[PDB]
């Protein structure tokens, strides 16, 4: 669905990719449709901009600790709109 | 609140004779039909359906 | 509304619930009648009022 | 457990039942009547029809 790749050792917010820009949804609309991340989601390392549509990191990210309990180091988190109603797929992987 | 995803079923098959209609239907789960007349009276039915 | 000239003609349609029609139209302001006899129709069920 | 099925589907001439505010929407029922006041300028006189 989609897939982007966060290198080892980030520092609160660096830059993972851009989802509206590469979804074709546009700017300046979705600050109405409702852009909202979904409660069943959100690993604690990821922050979303409702603005501008980037993705930060929010955490230093630690290998040891992130793939201790999911041996295929990846991350999963999900968006929705509404009017009408949609849901997109994202996920992240660690690198060494 | 959020969002859910469904299930669709199989649109059915219809034969008209002289004030009626008969519905051969599909379903392999339960499933839920209702009707109603737009008169004054309304003779309401519900049923979950198995099989075809 | 229709668009006229000197010499001419124009196909109108219309819908009944009687088993002959017997009415009266009027054009321009002037009357005339229209008689013959309608067949009861075909299909069953359909999906208009 | 023991609720029944709503008003949405029990209502009778076919009438759609929608909440904030409580109203019934698009009912078919009875006849109405109609008084109407029409401007003057609307009106042309027969000598140019």
């Amino acid at each position: 669905q989609l897939h982007y790749t966060v290198q080892e050792e980030q520092e609160h917010g660096t830059f993972v990719g851009n989802i509206a820009e590469d979804l074709g949804l546009d700017i300046t609309k979705l600050s109405a449709r409702g852009f909202q991340t979904v409660p069943n989601s959100r690993t604690p390392y990821l922050d979303l901009n409702l603005e501008t549509g980037v993705l930060y990191v929010n955490e230093k990210i630690d290998r040891e600790q992130i793939c201790k309990q999911s041996p295929s180091c990846v991350l999963h988190l999900e968006v929705f709109l509404e009017n009408p109603l949609e849901l997109f797929q994202v996920e992240i992987e660690v690198l060494d | 609140p959020t969002v859910c995803p469904v299930p669709l079923a199989h649109t059915p098959t219809v034969t008209k004779w002289f004030k009626g209609i008969t519905l051969h239907l599909t379903a392999m789960r339960p499933t839920l039909l209702t009707t109603r007349k737009l008169g004054l009276r309304a003779d309401a039915t519900a049923e979950w359906i198995t099989g075809s | 509304t229709t668009h006229v000239t000197a010499v001419g003609s124009i196909t109108l349609h219309f819908s009944t619930s009687s088993p002959q029609a017997n009415f009266i139209v009027s054009l321009c302001g002037k009357k005339s009648t229209c008689n013959a006899e309608c067949k009861p129709p075909a299909d069953h069920i359909i999906g208009e009022p | 457990n023991n609720s029944g099925r709503p008003l949405q589907e029990t209502a009778p001439f076919g009438c759609k039942i929608e909440v904030e505010p409580l109203r019934a929407s698009n009912c078919a029922y009875g006849h109405i009547p109609i008084s109407i006041d029409i401007p003057d300028a609307a009106f042309v006189r027969s000598s140019e029809s």
